[PDB]
This record gives C-alpha cells, structure tokens and sequence, in this order.
C-alpha cells in the first residue's frame, strides 16, 4: 500500500503486467482455500 | 386487549432479513429476547385471570338459575368439531392419545388390530404427521 | 361433582357385579352407552368431567377393543384435519420457544405438579 501511494507506481504497476499477476493469485486463491469458518452445522453442533 | 395489542405491535418491532432459521436458532446462544419475555408474560397472564374470571360467572350465572349451553339432537358432530376452541381441540387430543397407548399396552404387546394397521396407512400418517408437527406441543 | 357422583355410582354398580345368570354384565352394556356417547365429546364443557369418563373408558375398555378403537381412529381423523386450521404463534414458537397462543383467549384447564425436555434420559 505505501509503495503504491504515486501516481506513478500505480503507473509502474500497470506498464510491467501486475494486475494480470494479482488477477491469476485471485483465481488460484478462491479456488485453492476452503472456507473454515462456523458454519449452520456448528450451530446445530451446539445445542446437541 | 391493550397487552397483548402492544405484545403485537412489539413482535411487528423485529427486523426481518431473509428467512434462515438457523440463525433464528443462534438468537438463542439481547434486551429484545427479554423484552418480549416480559410482554408475553403480562399477556398470558391477563389471559389467565380472564379465563378464571369468565369460568367464576359462568358458575355464577349456572348457580343462579341459569343454564350452560345445550347440545341439540340436530348439531352435527363436524361443526361443533370445528366450532370447538383449539385449546380444546389440543386437550382432548392429549387424552385421546393417552387413550390409544392405554389400549396399545392393553394388548400387552399381542398383536394390534389390524384394523387401526390398515388404517395408519401411508396418506393418514402422513396427514397426522403434517398437521401436528408443525403446530402441536412437543409433548 | 354430578360426573364424579356418577363416576362413583357406576363404579359401585361394577363392583356388585353378583349378576343373576339371566342377568347381563354391566360392562359390555355400560361399554357401548360410552360408544354411543362418543360422538359428543368434542362438545363437552368440563376437563375434570371428560377426565373422569375417561378413567371409566380406560378401566372398562377390556371388554371390546375394535369399536373404540374403530371409533376413536375417526375421532383422530377429524380432530386432525380440523386441528391444522397463524404464522405469528409458529413464530414465538420457533424463535423463542413458547408455544401457548398468546391472542386465544379461552383455556380449559390447569395440570400443575412440584415434581423443554432433554429426551437423552429418555433415548
């Protein structure tokens, strides 16, 4: 975020292709992690 | 009538999101749940001295001189089914079912009728079922 | 008072059941007057009354078993197409538990003993 507060670097960001890079770490990260939070069967869990 | 009007105008008071029930349930585990505690609880009790109060002049008014309400010999069993309060209706289920184990047991674990076996079959069952769950006490 | 005093009067006239051979029992008898009086409980008035017909049912039911049965499975219909007949009670009931309808004004009796429920113990 610092190294991103030029105009300048956002510039730089966009002419050497990170956004199609950040862009690929999106795909590979929501397809990669499995969500771990409580879910309904937690809640059903516990009363049980 | 003002209770139990304020009771609803309370209960219309809640926010309602998109229906998921579990999170209904995770309610559970606020000052709202104790709120609607305490105008339920004024409610039903006012209820209670009601039906105390109407049950004492209707005594009352029997001791008097007066009559309670007659049975004609042309009311049709099916009205007065469903001109019967719920309460009622709820009750006297209870002891009807209670009835029904006393004979299940009465036969001492022998064979039921087939009669009732034949009866309970799969579209009764499934109306009993589907009337009482949804509605009826856990009981 | 009158149905328990009857409770008893009929209960007596059980017990001194020395019938004379050409006289019959009073069970089979007394049975199906409570079948013929079947058909008006739904109209009764009195929780304590019906109670009572009912423990006179419950003892004397070993005489005939198929047409109180027969009889009650009607009953069973009837009171279970017309018990189903408003969101708002299902609501308190699911949200918070609490099943007696707050609106209906009439109730019918009280059971109350100094002795949810967890069905774990019952399992």
């Amino acid at each position: 975020l610092r190294v991103l507060d030029t105009s300048d670097a956002l510039k730089a960001f966009h002419d050497m292709g990170g956004v199609q890079l950040i862009c690929n770490n999106m795909v590979t990260s929501t397809r990669a992690i499995v969500n771990t939070a409580r879910s309904m069967v937690s809640t059903i869990m516990k009363f049980l | 009538n003002l209770a139990c009007h304020r009771l609803e105008t309370l209960l219309q008071s809640i926010d309602l999101p998109p229906l998921n029930s579990a999170n209904n349930a995770q309610y559970f585990l606020v000052e709202e749940d104790s709120r609607v505690f305490s105008a339920y609880q004024d409610c039903i009790q006012l209820q209670l001295q009601l039906n105390l109060a109407h049950n004492a002049v209707q005594r009352l008014k029997v001791a008097l001189g007066a009559s309670r309400k007659m049975l004609s010999e042309t009311s049709n069993p099916e009205d007065l089914i469903q001109t019967s309060s719920t309460e009622q209706l709820r009750t006297i289920i209870r002891y009807l079912l209670d009835t029904l184990l006393s004979l299940l047991h009465a036969s001492n674990g022998h064979s039921v009728p087939a009669v009732l076996q034949s009866t309970f079959h799969a579209q009764a069952c499934e109306e009993l079922f589907k009337h009482l769950c949804i509605s009826g006490t856990p009981k | 008072s009158i149905a328990h005093k009857c409770a008893r009067f009929l209960a007596l006239c059980i017990s001194n059941g020395k019938c004379d051979p050409c006289q019959p029992a009073f069970g089979p008898v007394l049975l199906k007057a409570l079948l013929d009086n079947m058909s008006f409980l739904p109209a009764a008035t009195t929780g304590g009354s019906v109670y009572w017909y009912f423990v006179l049912l419950n003892y004397v039911k070993d005489e005939d078993l198929a047409g109180c049965s027969t009889a009650c499975a009607s009953l069973l219909t009837a009171v279970s197409r017309q018990l189903q007949d408003t969101p708002m009670e299902a609501l308190l009931q699911t949200r918070y538990g609490l099943y007696s309808s707050p609106f209906d004004p009439v109730l019918f009796d009280l059971e109350m003993s100094g002795s949810e429920i967890d069905l774990s113990d019952v399992l």
